[PDB]
C-alpha cells in the first residue's frame, strides 16, 4: 500500500531534509574504502513515503514504548542505508534488515551521520560497490538513503 | 533477532575515540522505526 510524494526543491520539507544529508557528512576512519571519497552529495530527488499500515504499526509501539517511559518516546529522525531499500518502503523494516555480525548485536542499525548510513547502501563495508561499475566510490550510479522516524525510549549507553 | 538489554528499548553507540563522529542506534523491533524519506543522490568527487 506504499505510494512515493516527490517533494518540490522549492518545499522547505526537501528544503531542511537536503540540510540534515549535506550538514552530516563526515571523514571515516577508511578514508573512504567502504563508502567513497566526498564532502558532500547532489541530491537527484527526496520522497515521502506513506503507507497507512506501517504508520499504524509504527505509532502503535510509539505509545507502547513511551508509556514504558514517563510519556517519553525518545523519536528521532536518522539515516538508514541498505541495498533492500525498496523491500523496506514497501513492507517496512523487520529481522532481514537486521545486521547479524553488528557491534551492538543482530538488530537494525540508524545512524546521525549520513555519510555513515552511505557506507551500508552497497552491503556490509560497501560490499563490492555500485552492481555497474563494483565501484564502492562511484561518482556516477544513483545511490539510495532513507531518513527515518526511530522511536528510542530508553536507550542503553554503550562507549566505543 | 536480538532483544533490547533488559529494561532499555535500543542501544546507543556512542563514539568514544573519533572527535567528529556522531551516535550509531539500535532497535530490535523493525516496528520502532517508520521510514519517511527515499532520498535519491550522488557522492561527488572533490575539487
Ligand atoms: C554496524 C552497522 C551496520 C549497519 C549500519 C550501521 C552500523 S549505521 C547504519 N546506517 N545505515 C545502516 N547502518
Ligand atoms: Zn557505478
Amino acid at each position: 500500500g506504499t505510494i512515493l510524494i516527490d517533494l518540490s526543491p522549492d518545499d522547505k520539507e526537501f528544503q531542511s531534509v537536503e540540510e540534515e544529508m549535506q550538514s552530516t557528512v563526515r571523514e571515516h576512519r577508511d578514508g573512504g574504502h567502504a563508502g567513497g571519497i566526498f564532502n558532500r552529495y547532489n541530491i537527484l530527488k527526496i520522497q515521502k513515503v506513506c503507507n497507512k499500515k506501517l504508520w499504524e504499526r509504527y505509532t502503535h509501539r510509539r505509545k507502547e514504548v513511551s508509556e514504558e517511559n514517563h510519556n517519553h518516546a525518545n523519536e528521532r529522525m536518522l539515516f538508514h542505508g541498505s541495498p533492500f531499500v525498496n523491500a523496506i518502503i514497501h513492507k517496512g523494516f523487520d529481522e532481514r534488515h537486521a545486521y547479524i555480525g553488528g557491534m551492538f548485536g543482530a538488530g537494525i542499525y540508524f545512524a546521525e551521520n549520513s555519510s555513515k548510513s552511505n557506507q551500508y547502501v552497497y552491503g556490509i563495508g560497501g560490499g563490492t560497490g555500485c552492481p555497474v561499475h563494483k565501484d564502492r566510490s562511484c561518482y556516477i550510479c544513483h545511490r539510495q538513503l532513507l531518513f527515518c522516524r526511530v522511536t528510542l525510549g530508553k536507550s542503553f549507553l554503550q562507549f566505543s | 533477532m536480538a532483544h533490547s538489554p533488559p529494561g532499555h528499548h535500543s542501544v546507543t553507540g556512542r563514539p568514544s575515540v573519533n572527535g567528529l563522529a556522531l551516535a550509531e542506534y539500535v532497535i530490535y523491533r523493525g516496528e520502532q522505526a517508520y521510514p519517511e524519506y527515499l532520498i535519491t543522490y550522488q557522492i561527488m568527487r572533490p575539487e
